[PDB]
């Protein structure tokens, strides 16, 4: 008949852009973000297709929490006079971990200098009873810039004009696939920025039961992502009671060693329930045997091997980095009181997987202590297969931010259409 | 699980016919032909594509769960052992 | 791109073997390596694979326990070497070992190793 | 609210076209490039709109025919079952020939029959 | 000139539109212009878009068909009243109208002739 | 027969392709090069939009006015191009464009407001 046009029809196209920051002194400056009740409206009668594995939202969150690591730690102290010949001997006589080691430095004037010690962990210093650090020969460092604080806080990502961000609310949904229950909204909930290898910390929990995710299942080189419905408790604690000293090295240049230890020295440690454990775990295996034979057997077990970052439980408590043995969990074989997990200390830091540029972190005084709730999970299975087993793994961070972006998407309005109408113009 | 076999076991084709080796499997599938004491080489990726640098001759089709590999213009040079992979699991192949 | 391997080793039951693979020719962190092993007379057998980037391996039920693998970069991580441990030497663990680069999640190892035989 | 008709067919989304027509407008270039991005593709739509001899109108009546080639449906099945969206896909290809002929033949022949005539 | 007739009354105020209307578009101190430009284009840009919902594109004076809060006579208003004195007086009582002409009124008389033709 | 294809061409034949015209104007080193570039043809393309719907004009390629001026037309569209044109008419463009601001527009909007 005739074509007519229609400005502002809803239309949407996939696209990717950047999303900017809304969030409610810090590592991932948000004082820089823009002040953030949203508004979120239904969508009815609509069905879109998701696909968490190929989203774009994990790698721009990605580049841009290492931008903002990286921007923190230019104006703050440059630790390369500290690579000399340290001299080290044992701190008493968990013997042997911390050492007092002895060196020179120096000082405000150039033809000075001082000799100073400071105690070391035994994972930050290698042997040439002459010590040195464990980076000298592979990066530099510089100081964690004790002014700054490492406690994740929410963090949005809002689309600009023109832009929408759609959310699935189906409760029993899985990775990819139609999502009969899409709404829309200007942008998403609060994202902490939590980093961890084996067990996924303050995240978000399940609605309906525990959910697997895995891009293809069949394939044993790619993980498997468990989703809780339920956190389980966790309370971490550093029992040593810490002094910090603070050294200058040159003008307006100050280095924070640790002067000692005031009373017993005692091992870090981490608790879990037994019982919370165990129902956690039954859950699992029975979500696991619906991809598999309703009668096989599932194990689990110790990691198999790799770095100290992929072999132990990583993360931060206050803003010391520990390393926690898991190997206690994971010990079950499934046919059809308390658990403490030593763990171990490291200041000297290589962050995002990077081996050029290292990091240090000054001593923290007083007693440490954490309670967190531990709500997912990362595994991987052994190949070569009855008699399924599961190893933890991680070690890559867009793991670990995919478990919160995986009902999130981004699409572009066309408000532009032509139709047949009987109208004719004059 | 993953189920998978390769029935045409010896054959004996001729100089310069067409032969044909036929398996099944499910999931991604994988040709290469290994010369006696050496290494493997891959023909053709995926089980329809064929990798750069090989003869335009080699030429493999899927049908359901059904695949084969068809030569054709047979050469002298082309008296190897072929074997289909699908993701760890393998056969010992024809000859 | 291109890999390398190590001459052929002889070795008393009972004892340790090393087979080393070095791979000098591409981004050698953005792929992982597989293992594989092939008896007199018979078809391929699949030895677990590598990640370049964490180390972290993984082995089917029958090398449990005496198999190792790992990786050593070099500075300014240009070459890679990759090597295989084997604990206890069996009557049977005679086999030519090859070192493989996928590609991609086809699992198709376009370049493979030189081989290495292994005898007890 | 926004994009709340999606689901909607094609008549009862046509009466809240002024929604979606009024929203349409590191850390510090994720900004700058947003900010230039929206205002660009804004004019680039409103000058397509302008250049047809529509502008300022949300709803505008062309004199270009419509042939079956394109599509062809009844009139009263489009606008009371199907939705925009699968509109959208059945007449996505012939869209760039309908924008060629709403170039020149609605309004440029027109604009010189108007000049000579006033 | 510019903003000249601020002090005279919304009767003769009213003459001047387009005097006011041109100057709406017109490394430290390379980051500053740049905003400024930014920003002048997009208020700019809000406000076109803002009349030309109601049907009002490219017209200094419009006449439109909701009805008319204020108890004043029409030469009070437009006898000693100034724009300013009138903006502060009636700030609450904008948004009412603001919705009330682009939500109905000219989308029912944007359907009527599609109707009608 | 293009962009600027009748640059040549007579004012007649030559006001024939207006779109062609108007349809190209919106649309580290070199990623603040491209920026400036962005941000000054938009700037450019609204001072004109601009100018236009101040006169009366806006959204119209061929527009009509009210205001009156040798120079026969006949010779003017037939046997000139737009470049000449210019070059013999740009000393008086300033005052064409004060009179046609609010000699013809902005009385207009006063009958027109006055008529209803
Ligand atoms: C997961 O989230 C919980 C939220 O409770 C985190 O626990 C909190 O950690 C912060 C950082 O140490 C604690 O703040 C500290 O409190 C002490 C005592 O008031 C104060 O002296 C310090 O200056 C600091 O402000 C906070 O108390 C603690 N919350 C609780 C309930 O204990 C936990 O760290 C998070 N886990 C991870 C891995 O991020
Ligand atoms: C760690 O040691 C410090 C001493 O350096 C303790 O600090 C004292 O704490 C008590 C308890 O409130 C206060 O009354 C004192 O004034 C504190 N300062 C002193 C004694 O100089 C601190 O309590 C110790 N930490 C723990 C967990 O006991
Ligand atoms: C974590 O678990 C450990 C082990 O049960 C707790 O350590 C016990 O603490 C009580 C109170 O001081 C002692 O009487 C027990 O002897 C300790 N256990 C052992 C094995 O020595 C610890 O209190 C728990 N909570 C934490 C660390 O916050
Ligand atoms: C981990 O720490 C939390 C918090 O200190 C412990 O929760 C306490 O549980 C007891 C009973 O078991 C309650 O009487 C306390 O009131 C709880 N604390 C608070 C602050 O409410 C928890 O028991 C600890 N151990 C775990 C989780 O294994
Ligand atoms: C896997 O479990 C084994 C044992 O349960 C752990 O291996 C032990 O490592 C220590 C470290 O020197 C050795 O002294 C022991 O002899 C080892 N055990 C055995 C049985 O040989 C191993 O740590 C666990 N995996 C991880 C990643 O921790
Ligand atoms: C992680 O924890 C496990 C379990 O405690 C450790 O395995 C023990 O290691 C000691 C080390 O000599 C052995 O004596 C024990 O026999 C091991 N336990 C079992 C059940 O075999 C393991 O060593 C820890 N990992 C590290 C790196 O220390
Ligand atoms: C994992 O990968 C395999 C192989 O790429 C996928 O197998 C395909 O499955 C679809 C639907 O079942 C079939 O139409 C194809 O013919 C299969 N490809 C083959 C046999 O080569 C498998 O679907 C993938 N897993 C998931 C969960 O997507
Ligand atoms: C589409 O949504 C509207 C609004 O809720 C509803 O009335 C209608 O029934 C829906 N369509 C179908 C086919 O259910
Ligand atoms: C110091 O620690 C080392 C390492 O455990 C130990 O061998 C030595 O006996 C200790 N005592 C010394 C060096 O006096
Ligand atoms: C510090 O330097 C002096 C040089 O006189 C040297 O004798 C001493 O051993 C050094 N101290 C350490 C801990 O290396
Ligand atoms: C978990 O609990 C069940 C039932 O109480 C028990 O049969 C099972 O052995 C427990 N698991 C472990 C590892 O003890
Ligand atoms: C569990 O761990 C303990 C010690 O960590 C070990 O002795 C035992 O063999 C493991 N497996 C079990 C109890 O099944
Ligand atoms: C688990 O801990 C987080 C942070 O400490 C808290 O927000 C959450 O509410 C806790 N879980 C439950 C069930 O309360
Ligand atoms: C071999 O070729 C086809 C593929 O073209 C394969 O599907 C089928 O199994 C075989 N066909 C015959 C005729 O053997
Ligand atoms: C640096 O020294 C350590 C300790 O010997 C060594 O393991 C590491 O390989 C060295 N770095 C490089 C790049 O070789
Ligand atoms: C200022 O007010 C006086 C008093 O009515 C008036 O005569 C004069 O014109 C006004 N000035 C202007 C610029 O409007």
């Amino acid at each position: 008949l005739w074509v007519t046009v229609y400005y502002g029809v809803p239309v949407w196209k996939d696209a990717e852009t950047t999303l900017f920051c809304a969030s409610d002194h810090n590592v991932w400056a948000t004082h820089a973000c823009v002040p953030t009740n949203p508004q979120e409206i239904h969508l009815e009668n609509v069905t879109e297709e998701f696909n968490m594995w190929k989203n774009n939202m994990v790698e721009q969150m990605h580049t841009d929490i290492i931008s903002l690591w990286d921007q923190s730690l230019k104006p703050c102290v440059k630790l390369t006079p500290l690579c000399v010949t340290l001299q080290c001997t044992n701190v008493t006589n968990m013997r042997g971990e911390l050492k007092n080691c002895s060196f020179n430095m120096t000082t405000e004037l150039r033809d000075k200098k001082q000799k100073v010690y400071s105690l070391f962990y035994r994972l930050d210093v290698v042997q040439i009873k002459e010590y040195r650090l464990i980076n000298c020969n592979t990066s530099a460092i510089t100081q964690a810039c004790p002014k700054v604080s490492f406690e994740p806080i929410p963090i949005h990502y809002c689309a600009p004009a023109g832009f929408a961000i759609l959310k699935c609310k189906d409760k029993k949904f899985n990775g990819t696939g139609p999502c009969p229950s899409v709404s829309t909204v200007q942008c998403t909930h609060g994202i902490k920025p939590v980093v961890s290898t084996q067990l996924l910390l303050n995240g978000s929990l399940a609605e309906e039961e525990v959910m697997i995710r895995s891009e293809n299942i069949t394939n044993n080189a790619k993980n498997i992502l468990v989703q809780f419905n339920t956190p389980v408790q966790i309370n971490c604690t550093r029992p040593n009671n810490n002094t910090r000293k603070s050294i200058r090295i040159g003008p307006g240049q100050a280095f924070y060693a640790t002067g000692d230890i005031i009373g017993d020295i005692r091992q870090a440690h981490c608790n879990v329930s037994k019982a919370t454990w165990n129902e956690t775990l039954g859950k699992v295996v029975k979500q696991l045997r619906k991809h598999f034979g309703n009668n096989t057997i599932i194990r689990f077990a110790n990691s198999s091997g790799g770095d100290l970052e992929v072999t132990t439980h990583s993360f931060n408590c206050g803003g010391e980095f520990f390393y926690c043995n898991t190997s206690g969990l994971f010990n079950s074989t499934w046919i059809s009181d308390s658990i403490t997990l030593p763990c171990r200390i490291k200041q000297i830091i290589n962050m995002w997987q990077r081996i050029g540029q290292a990091m240090y972190a000054p001593p923290i005084q007083g007693v440490i202590r954490c309670v967190s709730n531990i709500t997912g999970l990362i595994l991987t299975r052994d190949g070569g297969s009855t008699t399924e087993t599961f190893r933890p793994g991680g070690g890559d961070m867009r793991d670990n931010w995919r478990s919160e972006l995986y009902k999130y998407k981004v699409v572009k309005i066309e408000p532009l259409g032509v139709a047949p109408t009987r109208c004719k113009r004059r | 699980d993953i189920q998978m076999t390769q029935s045409p076991s010896s054959l004996s084709a001729s100089v310069g016919d067409t032969v044909t080796i036929t398996c099944q499997a499910n999931g991604y599938l994988n040709w290469y032909q290994q010369r006696r004491g050496k290494a493997p080489k891959l023909l053709i990726y995926d089980g329809s594509k064929l990798e750069r640098g090989v003869p335009s001759r080699f030429s493999g089709r899927r049908w359901g769960q059904e695949y084969n590999l068809t030569i054709n213009n047979l050469q002298p040079e082309d008296i190897a052992t072929y074997f289909c992979q699908v993701y760890e699991f393998v056969v010992p192949g024809t000859r | 791109v291109q890999l390398l391997q190590s001459g052929a080793a002889v070795t008393k039951p009972g004892a340790s073997v090393r087979v080393s693979c070095e791979a000098s020719g591409y981004n050698i962190r953005d792929y992982f390596i597989h293992w594989w092993r092939q008896a007199p007379g018979q078809g391929l057998q699949w030895v677990g694979w590598i990640n370049p980037k964490t180390g972290q391996p993984n082995n089917p039920r029958q090398f449990q326990g005496r198999v190792s693998l790992t990786r050593h970069a070099s500075w300014d991580f240009d070459t890679f070497s990759f090597y295989m441990d084997l604990k206890a030497l069996r009557s049977d663990d005679t086999a030519v070992y090859f070192c493989a680069r996928q590609r991609s999640d086809y699992w198709d190892f376009d370049v493979w190793g030189s081989g290495t035989q292994v005898t007890v | 609210g926004f994009l709340g008709a999606a689901g909607s067919t094609m008549g009862a989304a046509s009466m809240t076209l002024t929604v979606q027509a009024r929203n349409l407008l590191v850390w510090g270039i994720k900004q700058l490039q947003a900010r230039v991005l929206a205002v660009e593709r804004y004019l680039r739509d409103q000058q397509l709109l302008g250049i047809w001899g529509c502008s300022g109108k949300l709803i505008c009546c062309t004199n270009v025919p419509w042939n079956s080639s394109w599509s062809n449906r009844n009139l009263s099945e489009i606008w009371d079952n199907m939705t925009w969206l699968q509109w959208d896909k059945e007449i996505s290809n012939y869209t760039q020939i309908i924008y060629g002929l709403l170039e020149e033949s609605q309004n440029q022949q027109e604009k010189n029959e108007q000049d000579l005539l006033a």
